[PDB]
């Protein structure tokens, strides 16, 4: 069946009938900051060609015109000392626009529009050369490659825990580096139908992260079991734990965010769990270990589970036997 | 149909002969042609049946509707259920009509590629025409023969 | 200062596909908004690749590449400019426009001062035709800048992309596509690729568009015999043909032009073997083109014609079927408004309609054809005409005759088969009480009979074809014949340069292509005729009265 | 009437009377940072070309007045070689600030006061490039066009859900990048008189936005109604649905709130909602439907409304009648 967002991280849905007010391209470089390199890098040289092919045509031109280009000895001084042919124009202004100055040729005091082509030139060539920094630099702190090192296991369980149903799926690092402020905002979705008669496609609604006092976020150095607690209260709460595991389209996704430390950027990650994906009445094994004089983390039992002889049914039936026993 | 069939295959046998034989090499040319048409023409037969098929499974229904109308006049023109039943014509003469019309815009798309390929092979070979035949082959009664 | 101005042509080119480049590799990298003078714009653009391949001709004869440089770059800029204009297409902006109108005004600029630096002195006519051509353009510009926002006033009042071929769930789009596509059916790439990864279904396949929806065709149509009333079989048929129109005209229009660029490949074939006797790549690729160009237009005609056919059915359809409603029980008592009546009337009157409105158009244009086909021979035979038009002159009253012999058979064809249709009806709904005592001999006789009399009909009708085809392909080889026989050694004493000949047998065999067609057309022809009759007999039934 | 912020996103309230103490221009490049791109350019234009002609005069005038601009053979070394009018002087400024160094005229060892020239020419030069590459780059992290493609009904409607009446608004996105951890900040105002004889023109109030068990932001992928159930406790519940429609002056205004992922900046967005535009008793058609294998979103039906019968009376009066039923 269709899924809603993609484990990699990635939206499924796909958009059709966008009113595209040109706005798309109205973030001329907030567009292109988002492209991979090899098409940033292809649109960067060629506004680089671009704007000295530019030059160069009219500087061809402006030699030829003044009849500088006309091989003469006497009589004249080229605007531009020793300059002969298309190519030696080239040459002249890839010499002046990237800043190299070769001064072979040499631009003189003899015409005036000379002086101004150079004028422009040199002004264009820094705008364009400070824009191409900064986005490329506005780039370097794409951190979504951070949020590719985060993992989620492949699976999540539910237990039983203090008497009542629990549901634990797990988190880690894969840097040195931290991740500052992470919080947890986790959601359900579910074609809903009210009972006024309105039928929505797809309902997200969360579900609480249960941690101390309150919070709504986590602190990451090992692995974590991320711990709530389904009450009555919980939307989660009226399912079966038999017509999970094939039937119902439930997804439970997970949305951590947080701020890496070196760029500063806020990053988050997205997954989904299906109804095909959960399953029921399990417990992972204890990865933290005291090693030597340390605590060892082996990620090798990570997505590893072991049976445990729990109670199965369902979390209203299960609340009811609460109140029975 | 069928004698209009056979009358332009031999036209084309014609026609293939006689350009092979003012311009021996053209058949460096013919094959790349002949790959093209067949991968283009083995695209089209698919959608073409599904679209004959889709034709006749909608065009069914019509004819039925009309033929059940006519007889059991009597008793649609007593409950007065007219708008609704001429409401249902219009739903199924509707979807006959865009049927009928992909059917065709499938037929016209072939025939422009088709009549694309034609151009090609007709420019080459009077391409090849001018230049062997009157650079190195310098024949004069092959040139008319084969632009023809 | 010759090159000085090759020069200051070659400049705008440049700074247009130097700013086009960063705009089209962003985009690059579903609402169609349509301006006015789109399809002029194409039109010219097309106007423009031709000029444009006729100024590389003349660099090419003259050569020097700063010479021909400027047309290279010409090709380039108008290419891009149909990118701009397809980019802007897909998304509307205020201001690639004015990206556009500052490269037309420069580049009329820089025409207008070759134009004079050559009048102070085959160039001339070129240049002349850019110039034109790059006006008009402008002043499309500048029209489109009138209409809604270039500068003007605030704000655009701008037109809400039309929701006819665009809003919901519209997997059709002929009205809805750009000037160059619609010949092409380029659109249907996407739906051919699609159908197979996916087989295809009805939900899958669209709805109609605003415009091709029976409702409004029977709307249409309805108005008109209306007016036709206010102002009978014949009275039904002059509806028809009034309420499809102008796209019927079209149709029409588009295929004249595609026959008389047809008559013109064979010139160039003349040409061509008039200089390898002795100006050729040009006819070579001219050619090419203009036999690109007839091929585009010849279908263009056929799904128009087409279009307006599906439009016939449709409308008929609904009407009658609307009528069948006020139709009274005392009619359905008698044969003539029989159930399985009806039924035939239907279907095969849909049939009958749809074939004779596609091959309506194609009749349209034999007359035009075979005028510019005479008029095209004459310039090329000389004095030798005389035989080739006495041929064409005496096929046509033969031909007018056998026509007749063949339509009288065809009619009685029809009422025999009709008649066959209802005691193959009457005796398949009766099988078992047929079968019951057996009296299947004689209904089996019967149906022999009506067999035997409607195979005389077939017979006779296909003995009248084979005479049509026998003098269909003797005359024309007769004609062939004699005409050259002519000119060699019976009068002429100008020998017949091998152009001449091989072009006179092609323009022959274009000429012969309409004749045998004509026969075949016959065959629609009065079937559509007797259907029409049939349709207008049936809306001739009583009606029901109105309390 | 007159309306708080506009549907654009912009504010509407003209401020008067402002005691300016000069913090409008000590904001120096934050303040230019704001402009639009065609007076930064101007602005980055004329500072380049005020520094050019600034040195390029000093220059000539040095060259004068050593005497090195008088025309003679011998006896002397220009401080700078081959220098003739002001041309040239001009052209050699442009030579050695913007850092081309053509060497056609040259700088000798002869004049220490050439030297100091030259040596603070080049530091101002390079200070004003780097503050000029900065600022520019500070502006394209201008993010607010994002803040443009975000996308809000034009009207909202209320509904009754679950036995209780209720408010609901759509918004969306326009692009495939998310927007990190937005948050909904809904608020209402209203021209109020308090019991002690206080009259506000204008009093904003938070009315909350209704989530799991808690929170003030969301997750935005598809198109999300956003569900608040107005209770005796809140503000709005006093009013009537035949008052809103015409006299009434009630704006309901959303501010959401959100980090874009590539720039990482916090952007955001505004809008307004009058008691003209609100209308009362209807329900939104379902945007997602289950397409080939993935969700397809049609943006044609975004504003589309449907008739539904649901009671018509006054959130008061329907919590009476609730107390009664
Ligand atoms: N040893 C490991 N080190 C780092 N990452 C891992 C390791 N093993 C798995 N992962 C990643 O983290 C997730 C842990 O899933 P897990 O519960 O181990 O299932 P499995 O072992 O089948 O991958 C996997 O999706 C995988 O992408
Ligand atoms: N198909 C679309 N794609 C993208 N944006 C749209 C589309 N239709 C409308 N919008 C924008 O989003 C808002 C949706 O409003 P909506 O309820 O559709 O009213 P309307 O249809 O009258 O614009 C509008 O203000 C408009 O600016």
């Amino acid at each position: 069946r269709a899924r809603f967002v993609s484990k990699k991280g990635n939206c499924n849905v796909a958009h059709k009938n966008i009113r595209e007010q040109g706005r798309f391209l109205q973030d001329v470089f907030t567009t292109l900051v988002d492209l991979k390199w090899p098409h940033t890098l292809l649109i960067f040289t060629m506004s680089f060609l671009c704007s000295w092919l530019l030059f160069a045509m009219v500087w061809w031109l402006i030699a030829f015109a003044h009849g500088d280009l006309a091989p003469g000895e006497g009589t004249n001084v080229p605007c531009v000392t020793s300059i002969h042919s298309f190519s030696s124009a080239f040459l002249f202004s890839i010499e002046v626009q990237v800043t190299i100055g070769f001064g072979g040729r040499m631009v003189t005091e003899e015409c005036p529009l000379a002086i101004l082509i150079l004028i422009v030139q040199n002004i264009v060539g820094l705008m364009i050369n400070a824009i191409m920094l900064g986005c490329i630099f506005m780039k370097t702190a794409q951190a979504h490659r951070r949020a590719e090192t985060l993992i989620f296991s492949k699976h999540a369980v539910i237990t039983l825990r203090h008497g009542r149903l629990c549901f634990m799926l797990r988190v880690g690092d894969l840097r040195k580096s931290m991740i500052i402020s992470a919080t947890i905002h986790m959601q359900v979705v579910r074609k809903t139908t009210s009972p006024e008669g309105e039928v929505v496609p797809l309902h997200q609604v969360d579900i609480p992260m249960e941690n101390g006092v309150g919070g709504n976020g986590i602190f990451l150095v090992a692995p974590l079991i991320i711990y709530h607690v389904i009450d009555s209260n919980s939307p989660l709460y009226d399912l079966a734990p038999s017509d999970l595991h094939h039937h119902q389209d439930l997804e439970i996704i997970v949305i951590l965010e947080g701020v890496v430390e070196t760029t500063g950027i806020t990053t988050q990650a997205r997954t989904s769990y299906l109804a095909d994906e959960i399953l029921w009445g399990q417990r992972f094994v204890p990865i933290v270990a005291e090693e030597d004089g340390r605590y060892s983390v082996d990620y090798s039992k990570f997505g590893n589970t072991i049976k445990v002889p729990t109670p199965l049914c369902t979390a209203r039936q299960l609340d009811e036997d609460r109140s029975l026993l | 149909t069928l004698e209009c069939l056979s009358r332009s295959t031999l036209l084309c046998v014609s026609a293939l002969t006689v350009i092979s034989y003012v311009t021996p090499v053209f058949l460096v040319a013919l094959l790349p042609l002949a790959v093209v048409c067949y991968f283009i023409q083995k695209y089209f037969r698919v959608a073409s049946r599904d679209l004959q098929q889709l034709d006749d499974t909608t065009q069914l229904p019509l004819l039925s509707h009309f033929a059940e109308t006519v007889e059991g006049l009597t008793t649609i023109r007593a409950f007065r259920y007219e708008a609704r039943f001429q409401q249902k014509l219009l739903e199924y003469t509707d979807s006959n009509n865009i049927a009928s019309l992909f059917l065709t815009a499938a037929n016209r798309w072939l025939e422009v590629r088709m009549e694309y390929i034609g151009a090609c092979v007709v420019l080459i070979a009077a391409a090849t025409s001018i230049s062997n035949s009157l650079h190195r082959e310098l024949s004069a009664g092959l040139v008319g023969l084969g632009l023809t | 200062n010759g090159c000085f101005v090759d020069a200051l042509n070659v400049v705008p080119h440049v700074f247009l596909l130097f700013i086009t480049f960063p705009i089209l590799f962003i985009g690059w990298g579903s609402t169609w908004l349509h301006f006015p003078g789109h399809n002029l714009r194409w039109i010219l653009t097309f106007i423009l690749l031709f000029v444009l391949v006729c100024e590389i001709a003349e660099g090419i004869l003259s050569d020097h590449l700063h010479l021909y440089m400027p047309a290279g770059m010409a090709f380039m800029a108008a290419i891009t400019s149909v990118v701009y204009y397809h980019n802007i297409e897909t998304s509307n902006f205020p201001k690639l426009l004015i990206a556009l109108l500052i490269y037309w005004t420069l580049a009329f600029i820089t025409k207008t001062i070759k134009f004079v630096k050559f009048y102070d002195h085959l160039r001339f006519c070129l240049t002349g035709l850019l110039v034109i051509l790059y006006g008009m353009l402008l002043l499309v510009e500048v029209n489109v800048i009138r209409v809604r926002r270039y500068i003007f006033f605030k704000t655009p009042r701008e037109v809400k992309p039309p929701e006819d071929l665009q809003d919901l769930g519209v997997r059709f789009l002929q009205p809805f596509v750009n000037l160059l596509s619609k010949g092409t059916y380029w659109w249907m790439n996407a739906f051919i690729k699609t159908a197979h990864k996916k087989p295809i279904d009805l939900r899958a396949i669209g709805k109609l568009p605003i415009a091709m929806r029976a409702l409004t065709n029977y709307q249409r149509l309805c108005v008109a015999f209306d007016a036709q009333a206010r102002k009978g079989a014949r009275a039904i048929w002059r509806a028809l043909c009034h309420a499809f129109g102008r796209r019927l005209i079209l149709s029409s229009t588009f295929r004249i032009l595609a026959d008389l660029l047809g008559f013109a490949g064979p010139l160039c074939i003349f040409g061509i073997v008039d200089h390898l006797g002795k100006n050729a790549y040009v006819l070579a690729v001219l050619l090419f083109l203009a036999l690109l160009l007839q091929r585009t237009f010849l279908q263009a005609s056929y799904y128009v014609a087409i279009e307006t056919g599906i439009n016939l059915r449709g409308a008929i359809q609904t009407k009658i079927y609307n009528k069948i409603m006020h139709l009274s029980t005392s009619n359905l008592s008698m044969g003539e408004m029989t159930a399985g009546q009806i039924c035939n009337l239907v279907a095969i009157d849909t049939n009958q309609l749809m074939w004779f409105f596609f091959l309506c158009p194609n009749l349209w244009a034999m007359p035009v054809q075979i005028i510019v086909g005479v008029i095209l021979l004459y310039y090329i035979l000389g004095v030798s005409a005389l035989i080739g038009a006495a041929v064409i002159i005496l096929l046509a009253p033969v031909q007018y005759f056998v026509a007749t012999k063949l339509s009288q058979a065809q009619r009685s064809t029809l009422e025999h088969s009709n008649e066959r249709l209802k005691q193959t009806n009457e005796m398949l709904r009766g099988m078992k009480l047929l079968k019951l005592y057996a009296w299947e001999s004689i209904f089996c006789s019967r149906v022999e009979v009506t067999r035997r009399k409607e195979m005389t009909s077939l017979r006779a009708f296909a003995v009248y074809t084979s005479i049509s085809i026998f003098m269909n392909t003797a005359i024309p080889i007769a004609a062939v014949l004699i005409t050259f026989v002519g000119h060699v050694s019976f009068f002429k004493e100008s020998d017949l340069s091998p152009s001449v000949a091989f072009a006179s047998l092609s323009l022959f065999h274009i000429l012969v292509t309409p004749l045998f067609l004509l026969s075949s057309v016959v065959r629609s022809t009065v079937k559509a005729l007797v259907s029409v009759q049939k349709l207008s007999e049936f809306l001739s039934s009583a009606e029901i009265r109105e309390e």
